[PDB]
RNA sequence: UGCCUGGUGUCUUGGGUGU
């Protein structure tokens, strides 16, 4: 295989990923990432949805 | 004059008892546009200077496996790097060294088992290694103790 | 690490007692109640459980490399 | 420091990986077994053998 | 590393003899046995059951050193008397002592059980 | 060419009963055998 | 021909010396090789 | 371990294969063609073993 | 001559008192109990997998300090004297473990019960480790968390603990005598008065205290011992004691043959 | 984009403060490995003057 | 008869060991 298709099927598996706890952390980083940057641009209607979206994906145990 | 004497017996029942862990680092250098070295379990036939140690514990891609006892100077890393052929092409059966042995051994006074291959890609995208090394070490006479 | 097979300096078998330790001193018993209880008498003995630090709890909490 | 820092001394071949001194010579060679390191150098000829037995010694 | 081998400590060689004895010419019968592969266990009883025996005028055992595991005892009796029979008797009377005292401890335990 | 050379042994007399090792040297007669279990190498009689 | 594992998702698979040095499922550039099926003996001690 | 490959779409076509009929008789069947089904991930083989690509 | 007294007996400790004896013959027999009886202990551990947190090496130390038991040690053979090829049923016994963890919470402990016997000398009682009772779990071994597996093999063998600690049968035994000092033996390190800075001996009650004006007496030698056997569980406190007298008149017997076929 | 990138690894790495090519009067060791041999070293290590 | 190998950077720097 090459890396062009090593990433298109990484794509595709992530599409059909479901959950996968690296993933979600990654994820959840990324939502974080993005809302000190959406603070930094004193956007009040971003950061709520993120806000949101974070407190939905997280609740760990 | 500072020295202490140790209970054998206590020493066998794991006191003081420690683990040992060494790491060995290789990576394919690019030396020109088609020029790179590989990593492969050399032969005695196809390259030349190899080391005096043992080649047997490599595997098909010139790594070492996990779990694998080694002793000093045995081979961890096979890796070889291309030398422009001789005129050997004459009249050898194919059997003329195109390539230099660049090989990792382990150090000559150490050994232990094979605890876990790192096998990844630098930043520069070549084949990068990583080796570590597991040992126990039991205290003995001359070993440094304090409170 | 792990609670040690054997006391170092006598040789009594100590590995066997470390869950029962923990459930004494759940039930509020103090340590040297709970070391007493379980008939260690020696200070050596007494020792290798007092001073034990359990680290593999720790190590457990890391995901395995392998499934 | 001195002359005495360096003397010879007979061989006695024993197992475990230290040397072993008569600690009466801890004191010239200002020693202690605390860690300390020492070097051990062979006369490789029947006259330098001769010379260390019969002055260094 | 240089580590011997644990089993060294009682594992006899064949070229190695058990026991050697050599006479000790500086006084009149006197020997000089050389015990390989014992240690304290052994030198110590050997030389308080002989050191009791009127014809003994002298015992004694050193280790020459630890790391080594063999001992060389010193025995010296009268001249009505060889040594090698009072070792041979001193061996003898330590057995019956240890047998009489296995049977009274079998017979204690019998009766405390 | 030493055929037994670098190949999995296991000792089944002496004081070494039963350990795994792999041969490093055939001269003859004496073969010298590293163990898996302590590090270290030891001499042994080929019938061994 | 001989067995790696991933870094992350802990997968199986293997590689021909040839395919770049990847996960297959998850993409992670880390990757492990498999233990020996040599006997492995210690001597309790 | 390889229904991700791009080629293996033409790859499957015109095998032939044992299949669980379920309704067991197992029988042969001729693979007219493959469609990804998105929303109908499926267990391949274990838990982890997700799948949309389906044969027709 | 000698008598033995026993004041407390158990299956794991035995409280007796030596008399008419000599010092060395005690301490001898003390020595040869602690460091020369033989036991059965696990000596080689072929690891066919083990995924957990610990080291291969880690694992297998732990297991050879588990004591088994060595009832019928004397019927079994040294592995060194045996002229079986590989190892046999006569001189050595197979133990194999099997732990695992189920499901994808929690943690699963291993214990030494999980040994399971598996080949060993006929009808010998020799092998199984020791439990306390038969609820027992016993030494705890690893602990494990999902998907993490340990599969071993291993083979116990015959042995002292000269050669290693883990074949010692006693724990610590316990010797004390004149407790009184009226041998003199030992000076008594004191600031004030050292009688009533050093505790007594807990057999001080067992024998008379001297009298205000007795003198000293030097024609007196230490006579009754007290000693303490406590043992690890493989071999009950009277087997191992003599099993102890046994082997010091062995080791006897043998420089007797010795001496006698030297000339 | 690689002068400050080099300029700030090189000095990080090396622990010569300065400019690569005036590596000679510049402060040597600011920039040192930590010591990972147990957690108290470590500690002390970072709390350094 | 298919037949066996010794050859190991340099320069800086830093942290340590024993006096
Ligand atoms: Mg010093
Ligand atoms: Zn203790
Ligand atoms: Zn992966
Ligand atoms: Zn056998």
């Amino acid at each position: 295989l090459s890396n062009d298709e090593v990433n298109s099927i990484v794509k595709m598996k992530q599409s059909l990923s479901s959950n996968t706890g690296f993933n979600t952390v990654l994820k959840k980083a990324q939502l974080q990432e993005e809302l000190e940057e959406a603070r930094d641009a004193h956007d009040h209607e971003r950061v709520a949805r993120i806000e949101a979206e974070l407190k939905s994906i997280g609740a760990e145990s | 004059e500072d020295s202490m004497i140790m209970n054998q017996s206590s020493i066998d029942r794991g006191l003081f008892r420690s683990l040992f862990f060494r790491s060995y680092m290789d990576q394919e250098k690019r030396f020109g546009i088609s020029i790179v070295e590989e990593f492969e379990k050399p032969t005695r036939a196809t390259t030349l200077r190899l080391k005096h140690g043992t080649y047997e514990k490599l595997d098909e891609d010139g790594l070492i496996a996990p779990g694998v006892r080694v002793s000093g100077d045995d081979i961890i890393i096979g890796k070889t790097t291309p030398i422009p052929p001789d005129t050997e092409e004459l009249g050898q059966r194919t059997k003329y060294h195109t390539k230099r042995d660049a090989s990792t051994p382990l150090r000559s006074t150490e050994n232990g088992i094979v605890d876990q291959v790192l096998l990844t890609t630098n930043q520069e995208g070549l084949k990068f290694v990583k080796v570590r090394m597991r040992t126990t070490k039991v205290p003995q006479i001359g070993d440094k103790f304090a409170s | 690490m792990i609670i040690p097979v054997r006391c170092f300096s006598c040789g009594k078998v100590v590995g066997d007692k470390w869950d029962a330790y923990l459930r004494l001193l759940e039930e509020g018993k103090q340590e040297g109640d709970a070391l007493d209880e379980l008939k260690l008498k020696r200070y050596c003995c007494r020792r290798m459980v007092l001073t034990h630090v359990d680290l593999i709890e720790k190590f457990l909490r890391y995901n395995p490399l392998e499934k | 420091l001195h002359k005495m820092s360096m003397m010879a001394h007979r061989v006695k071949v024993m197992p475990y990986s230290t040397f072993r001194l008569n600690l009466s010579v801890t004191s010239p060679y200002n020693a202690d077994f605390d860690g300390d390191e020492m070097n051990l150098h062979v006369p490789q000829s029947e006259e330098t053998r001769a010379e260390l037995s019969q002055l260094c010694a | 590393m240089n580590a011997p081998d644990r089993f060294e400590l009682f594992i006899l060689p064949d070229d190695v003899p058990k026991l050697k004895i050599t006479p000790d010419s500086r006084v009149p019968n006197c020997i000089i046995i050389k015990f390989e592969r014992e240690d304290h266990t052994l030198a110590n009883l050997l030389r308080e059951e002989l050191a009791l025996y009127p014809d003994v005028t002298f015992v004694a055992y050193k280790v020459e050193h630890p790391l080594f595991a063999n001992f060389v005892m010193r025995l010296q009796t009268e001249e009505g008397t060889r040594p090698k029979q009072a070792l041979e008797r001193a061996c003898a009377s330590i057995i019956n002592k240890l047998k009489t005292l296995d049977h009274k401890f079998n017979e204690e335990w019998n009766i405390k059980n | 060419r030493d055929p037994t050379l670098n190949k999995t042994v296991k000792i089944r007399q002496g004081g070494y009963k039963g350990k795994i090792g792999i041969v490093k040297e055939a001269n003859g007669d004496r073969f010298r055998v590293e163990l898996h279990n302590p590090n270290k190498t030891i001499p042994i009689p080929c019938s061994f | 021909g001989v067995k790696y594992t991933c870094g992350a998702c802990a997968h199986n698979f293997s590689l021909n010396k040839s395919d770049p040095v990847r996960c297959k499922e998850c993409g992670h550039r880390v990757i492990y090789k498999a233990r020996t099926k040599r006997m492995i003996q210690f001597d309790a001690r | 371990k390889y229904w991700y490959y791009p080629e293996f779409d033409d790859v499957v076509k015109g095998m032939y294969l044992r299949l669980n009929t379920g309704s067991s008789p197992y029988k042969v069947v001729e693979v007219l063609g493959s469609q990804r089904i998105k929303g109908s991930a499926y267990g391949l083989n274990s838990k982890e073993n997700n799948c949309d690509m389906y044969l027709k | 001559e000698p008598k033995v007294n026993i004041i407390n007996a158990q299956d794991d400790e035995v409280e007796l008192m030596l008399s008419d004896v000599n010092l060395s013959l005690a301490n001898s027999l003390r020595r040869t109990m602690l460091a020369e009886v033989p036991t059965l202990a696990i000596d080689l551990v072929e690891i066919k997998m083990n995924t957990s947190v610990l080291a291969d090496e880690f694992i297998s130390h732990r297991l050879g300090l588990i004591p088994l038991v060595s009832e019928d040690v004397e019927e079994m053979k040294y592995s060194r004297d045996c002229t079986c090829e590989d190892y046999c049923d006569e001189c050595s016994v197979v133990l194999e473990l099997s732990a695992r963890h189920e499901g994808e919470e929690g943690t699963t402990d291993v214990y030494s019960s999980s040994l399971i016997k598996v080949s060993g000398p006929g009808n010998l009682n020799v092998g199984e480790p020791v439990r306390r009772d038969d609820y027992d779990q016993g030494i705890l071994l690893c602990k494990l968390r999902n998907h993490q597996e340990l599969n071993i093999r291993c083979i116990a063998k015959k042995g002292i603990a000269k050669e290693h600690a883990k074949w010692s049968p006693c724990s610590a035994i316990a010797f004390e005598y004149d407790p009184h000092n009226k041998l003199k033996h030992t000076d008594f390190w004191f600031e004030v008065d050292a009688k009533k800075e050093w505790p007594d001996s807990k057999y001080a009650t067992w024998e008379e205290p001297p009298k205000p004006g007795e003198v000293f007496d030097y024609k007196a030698k230490p006579n009754r011992f007290y000693m303490t056997v406590e043992t690890t569980g493989s071999l009950k406190a009277n087997q191992v004691f003599s099993r102890g007298i046994k082997t010091l008149q062995e080791k006897l017997a043998n420089v007797l043959f010795e001496l006698e076929n030297s000339r | 984009s690689t002068t400050i990138t080099s300029g700030l690894k090189y000095s990080l790495a090396t622990g010569n403060w300065g400019e690569q090519k005036k590596a000679m009067s510049s402060r040597a060791g600011v920039s040192q490995v930590l010591n990972r041999y147990t957690y108290s070293s470590t500690l002390s290590h970072l709390r350094r003057t």
